[PDB]
RNA sequence: AAUACAAACCAUGAAAGUGUGGCCUCCUUUAGUCCCUCGAAAUUUGAGGCUAGAGGAGAAAAGUUACCACA
RNA sequence: GACCGUCGUGAGACAGGUUA
């Protein structure tokens, strides 16, 4: 046994969060604050723009991991997301906008590194396909198995995933107790703070025919 | 999305994604405890956070200096109630 | 009461 | 410097969690007894004996 | 690979500073406490 | 029930003995066997016999409140107290003796200190803060006290002067009716 | 606000009209079974048992005081 | 009179204190 997950059934899942050649501290802080939380993954940087899409799969297949969470740098000034499940699976592409990153002093929140979250999904996320396929992916690279080793044990947060106008708002809790008057649970804000615009499905690991187009996207 | 009237309500649309990981926080807490596993941190685990405490530092000094701003302008308040 | 909530399928659904 | 506890500030969830707690945490014995405390008894008189000397500041004032 | 022999103690990178007064160092991953090998 | 750990029989035998020059007299093997062994209950301490503590290791607890004769008493910061209650243990083999006139003692039965005009006549060798034991006239057990001063100082001081503290006199016994 | 009542509304029926939203909640303090046991008492009580109104990490030291001294 | 002190804390003392 070698996946080194203490369950009766292994979930057997990786990430490798990566970057482009040319993103900002704000979008590198998001590598920091994410790959924080996310207790199964491996941070690599500076990935070459002038290589292919599918330079990233043997990337993955190099270091075993099943996801990759791509940060594209355009322009020096614009954050593009990838999704992925990287051998076979499908991928997913959003615009990422709206950057507040926990080095901020003003969330006033905190928890453990490596806990287990509770995924907090929207009523949109089940009911529309193309939600629901961004919804297996989202809660595929946030996995964190049930007996892995890196984990620390008690839950103390929760991932908040909710579409609003046409674009997916990202939000972390922490749990905190304060008893009830003769205990209930208020969450306090922790970390990141992103909006992601949908773009396109695509049926191969990063290129494979084209299945969802997002026809309002206005770029940058 | 129902619950958001307008996009540029921050204080709505903050309230709005809280509800949201509410009712999530605690329809969580009750199924976990059903099936049982530690749900709370005691008060003895020192685990790593996923901040820098030196952050959490800088945090404090910050709440220290907004809230005592308010006082100290209260006390201005009171110094002036003596003038009229 | 014959009514609890589905976490994968966010419904109600009775027992 | 103005206090904390009437400050309106929340706890913080530092690395330290929300509440913390202190941890928990014959007749030859007479014998060595006596003799150790009538030691320092004996150690009090000899500081006594420099305060006899001590006369002879007094004696040094009058001179 | 840089996590293969992951330990059990379930701690951080935090100073072991603390965790030297009560006799439990850090937990696990199911929620035991860790009591110290020697003393 | 439970006798004198380490410490707390450190901390007793150190103030007894500050009081006490011979400790191995009060507590030895007597003609029958049977030992003055120390006890304590409630934070309390006593001076017993064994047999005495074997005929009173029968009873629960909370039902018994004293034992014996009483020495003193415990804080909460782990000081040791001498009482009054242990003045017949203390003025039965006293190092040091200071005898007190009437005039002097009926002050130092209400509450006063001890001045130069009620001493009557003197021990020697007394060191400044060495401890002793107030008598009267005639030989009858008053209290006890730390002195302020040595005696070759009480001679060349004003008479009006503090000579020795005050700490127990039989006020207790006034008070506790 | 709850609750009672009235009206409106709603379900069914062609109409006639009908129709609706239960019953409960180890010791310490207190009363009873004067029931059973042990006693006393020239015939009545005492103490237990039983019943039912309510409370509740451990030897390292803690909690609290219109209290004392000191800062 | 009101403080810096030194010597003890179960209570206290001072030819020690900035001038002649």
């Amino acid at each position: 046994d070698r996946s080194n997950i203490i369950a009766e059934r292994k979930n057997k899942q990786r990430v490798l969060v990566l970057s482009s050649r040319g993103v900002t501290y704000r979008h590198r802080h998001l590598l920091n604050d994410l790959a924080s939380m996310l207790p199964h993954g491996r941070k690599d940087a500076k990935f070459d723009t002038k290589s292919r899409l599918y330079e990233l799969c043997e990337l993955a297949e190099l270091y075993n991991c099943n996801n990759v969470l791509f940060f594209e740098a355009r322009k020096g000034k614009d954050l593009y997301m990838w999704f992925s499940k990287v051998p076979n699976g499908p991928t997913v592409k959003f615009y990422a906008q709206n950057l507040h990153t926990m080095e901020e002093l003003h969330f006033q929140g905190n928890c453990l590194k490596g806990s287990r979250p509770i995924l907090s999904f929207d009523a949109a996320f089940e009911q529309e396909p193309y939600l629901k396929v961004i919804k297996e992916l989202f809660l595929h690279t946030f996995g964190v198995p049930q007996g892995h080793k890196k984990s620390k044990p008690f839950i103390d947060h929760v991932l908040s995933f909710s579409v609003a106008d046409g674009k997916i708002w990202v939000r972390n809790y922490e749990i905190r107790e304060v008893e009830k008057v003769k205990t209930d649970i208020n969450l306090i804000e922790i970390g990141p703070r992103f909006v992601l615009t949908p773009i396109i499905i695509q049926e191969g690991s990063f290129g494979g025919p084209i299945l969802y187009e997002n026809k309002r996207f206005i770029s940058p | 999305e129902d619950s958001i009237p307008q996009i540029e309500d921050d204080l709505q649309r903050e309230l709005a994604f809280m509800n949201q990981a509410l009712e999530a926080a605690r329809l969580g807490r009750s199924l976990l405890r059903k099936e049982g596993v530690p749900f709370t941190r005691p008060t003895d685990y020192f685990a790593e956070m996923v901040r820098t405490d030196a952050t959490m530092e800088k945090v404090k000094q910050k709440l220290i200096e907004e809230a005592t701003a308010k006082k100290a302008a209260a006390e201005a308040r009171k110094q002036r109630d003596l003038k009229k | 009461r014959n009514l609890q909530y589905n976490p994968t399928t966010g419904q109600w659904e009775r027992k | 410097v103005y206090s904390e506890k009437e400050l309106g500030i929340p706890q913080l969830n530092t690395v330290t969690p929300v509440g913390v707690t202190k941890p928990k945490g014959d007749r030859e014995s007479m014998n060595t007894i006596l003799a150790m405390v009538e030691a320092e008894k004996q150690g009090q008189i000899e500081s006594k004996i420099m305060r006899a000397r001590q006369l002879e500041e007094i004696r040094e004032a009058r001179r | 690979d840089t996590d293969y022999n992951v330990p059990v103690n379930t701690i951080g990178n935090i100073p072991l500073s603390f965790y030297d007064s009560y006799p439990h160092i850090g937990y696990d991953i199911n929620g035991k406490k860790i009591m110290r090998p020697a003393t | 029930m439970r006798p004198l750990t380490d410490q707390e029989m450190k901390i007793v035998l150190d103030k007894l003995a500050n009081y006490m020059t011979d400790l191995k007299s009060l507590i030895a093997p007597l003609e029958d066997g049977d030992r003055y062994v120390f006890r304590m209950q409630k934070d309390r301490v006593y001076y017993v016999k064994l047999s005495i503590a074997n005929i009173a290791t029968c009873v629960a607890r909370d039902k018994l409140l004293s034992l014996g004769t009483c020495l003193g008493k415990m804080t909460k910061s782990g000081k040791f107290r001498l009482h009054i209650t242990a003045l017949p243990i203390l003025a039965q083999n006293a190092r040091y003796k200071i005898w007190v006139k009437d005039n002097g003692a009926q002050p130092f039965l209400y509450g006063s200190n001890i001045v130069k005009a009620h001493v009557g006549r003197w021990t020697e060798d007394c060191p400044e803060h060495s401890g002793c034991v107030v008598y009267n006239m005639a030989d009858i057990p008053l209290g006890f006290g730390v002195t302020a001063r040595s005696t070759a100082e009480a001679r060349r001081l004003d008479p009006t002067g503090i000579v020795c503290f005050r700490q127990a006199d039989c006020g207790e016994y006034l008070r506790d009716e």
